[PDB]
């Protein structure tokens, strides 16, 4: 008969009196007599690698004073790799009857996160508190995403026209011509139809946000122009009230030779008014702001040869 | 000297591409380097192919919310006003205001009542109506879109309001001549050498000379019998 070790992993050492002869199973025995840890719970690792219950202390070559050390694995359970963002990977065991609320639980304990901050995704759906990871067919050795609620850093605030409050996270350094890529990334509007306002002031692309002096938790307004093709309406003084057709590229030019073409008028003889003032050839609609459905008054310059 | 990482914690030793410990869970110490001598066998090439299947489809799912978030901005286009979602409070009533009862301005963003907001264009002096929002920082100079101001009128009050705009520019400009038949909208621009207005509302010739009309008579005639008709 011999001695020999076994280490935990909460740092105990364990004696055991074990023969040559003796299974693993036989070892794990003799560790439940001690610990009181079922057998089937119990992973022996020697050498570096795991030891089968069939074999014996003979046959992987253990002997007298020999440290073997203990792992604790659910005889039903598994491990998952949850994935975060920032690249780490958090291995977790668990078992198919666990339920997502469980899991967070898990990573709390582990990774110190709390169940407010975690969004768990898998295979590209977020995962319900009260349903299990066999209910998601989340099997062995699967792979989760986990997002964290938030970052703290510094943070603006934009609201839309549909209501949306959206939440960025941003550095004073940050190009507006980025915050405006960063709503891109998470609404989808192209950058160049944006027009962000903040306290009246519509901000340019070039400068950033500790030049407009604009610190963290500001709330913004997001207004969105737009190249389209649009419908305007031209009204003579007799009432009369054609639709045009244009874009806002347009020039005044351009409206007037559409006129000539629709009722002969010459631009020449045109004089269009808007917002109470006369439009010059040289302007677009976009520099007027004339856009959908606005009506443009026609006043002809006197016939005479 | 073996090609795998040892677990710090329970001593297994595992295979490279392995994030986490075999057996004891324990995440991969970052000081290890992978080699790239190393191939990976059936489990990892699969767990490998998990993982990129799981980004390929989390990426996929935010591309979703970005076509999906995209559409429901341009969905308010199909209509004139745009509704609180909210509720809202009117910085100029100080009602509150359920869902669907408050305008949201498309150039400030500002949500007041439909009724404020009809009484600031009908008295609004310039043509371009401002929104009325002051706070102490600013005052707002967005703009009401005329959409949004023919959803707000009664047709009487919007045609009000595109008849002002007009007399603005009119009155803006020096070179402007009316026609001088009562109540009648028509008005011209002075052309050089141009004497007769033909007014195309009431068709009746204005001299423009006389700034008068005087169809029956000639310049010298009508101001003739005016100084006469009208003396002291
Ligand atoms: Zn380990
Ligand atoms: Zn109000
Ligand atoms: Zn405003
Ligand atoms: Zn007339
Ligand atoms: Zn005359």
């Amino acid at each position: 008969s011999m001695q020999i070790f076994v280490k935990t992993l909460t740092g105990k050492t364990i004696t055991l009196e074990v023969e040559p002869s003796d299974t693993i199973e036989n070892v794990k025995a003799k560790i439940q007599d001690k610990e009181g840890i079922p057998p089937d719970q119990q992973r022996l690792i020697f050498a570096g690698k795991q030891l089968e219950d069939g074999r014996t202390l003979s046959d992987y070559n253990i002997q007298k004073e020999s440290t073997l050390h203990l792992v604790l694995r659910l005889r039903g359970g598994m491990q998952i790799f949850v994935k975060t963002l920032t690249g780490k990977t958090i291995t977790l065991e668990v078992e198919p009857s666990d339920t997502i609320e469980n899991v967070k639980a898990k990573i709390q304990d582990k990774e110190g996160i709390p169940p407010d901050q975690q969004r768990l995704i898998f295979a590209g759906k977020q995962l319900e508190d009260g349903r299990t990871l066999s209910d998601y067919n989340i099997q062995k050795e699967s792979t989760l995403h986990l997002v964290l609620r938030l970052r703290g850093g510094m943070q603006i605030f934009v609201k839309t026209l549909t209501g949306k409050t959206i939440t960025l996270e941003v550095e004073p350094s940050d190009t507006i011509e980025n915050v405006k890529a960063k709503i891109q990334d998470k609404e989808g509007i192209p950058p160049d139809q944006q027009r962000l306002i903040f306290a009246g002031k519509q901000l340019e692309d070039g400068r950033t946000l500790s030049d407009y002096n604009i610190q963290k938790e500001s709330t913004l307004h997001l207004v969105l122009r737009l190249r389209g093709g649009m419908q305007i309406f031209v009204k003579t003084l007799t009432g009369k009230t054609i639709t045009l057709e244009v874009e806002p590229s347009d020039t005044i030019e351009n409206v007037k030779a559409k006129i000539q073409d629709k009722e002969g008028i010459p631009p020449d003889q045109q004089r269009l008014i808007f917002a109470g003032k006369q439009l010059e050839d040289g302007r677009t609609l976009s520099d007027y702001n004339i856009q959908k459905e606005s009506t443009l008054h026609l006043v002809l310059r006197l016939r005479g040869g | 000297e073996f090609v795998g990482w040892q677990c710090p914690g329970c001593t297994f030793i595992n295979k490279p591409t392995r994030p986490g410990c075999e057996m004891c869970c324990r995440a991969r110490p970052e000081a290890y380097q992978v080699p790239a001598s190393y191939q990976p066998d059936e489990e990892e090439r699969a767990r490998l192919a998990g993982e990129e299947e799981a980004l390929r489809q989390y990426q996929q799912r935010k591309q979703q919310q970005q076509e999906g978030n995209y559409l429901q901005h341009v969905q308010l286009d199909q209509r004139s006003l745009v509704l609180n979602t909210e509720p809202a409070e009117c910085p100029v009533c100080y009602s509150v205001l359920a869902p669907g009862e408050a305008v949201v301005l498309r150039e400030c963003l500002h949500t007041f009542c439909r009724e404020c907001l009809q009484g600031t264009i009908r008295n609004s002096q310039e043509a371009e109506v401002s929104c009325p929002f002051i706070d102490n920082t600013y005052s707002c100079s967005g703009k009401l879109l005329e959409r949004e101001i023919k959803a707000l009128l009664t047709p009487e009050d919007y045609q009000r309001f595109l008849d002002l705009g007009i007399s603005i520019a009119e009155n803006r400009s020096a070179f402007s001549y009316h026609c001088k038949t009562p109540d009648c909208k028509g008005w011209c621009f002075f052309e050089d050498d141009v004497n007769e207005f033909t007014c195309p509302v009431c068709f009746h010739v204005n001299c423009l000379l006389c700034k008068a009309i005087h169809e029956q008579m000639n310049c010298k005639e009508y101001q003739e019998d005016l100084a006469l008709r009208a003396q002291n």
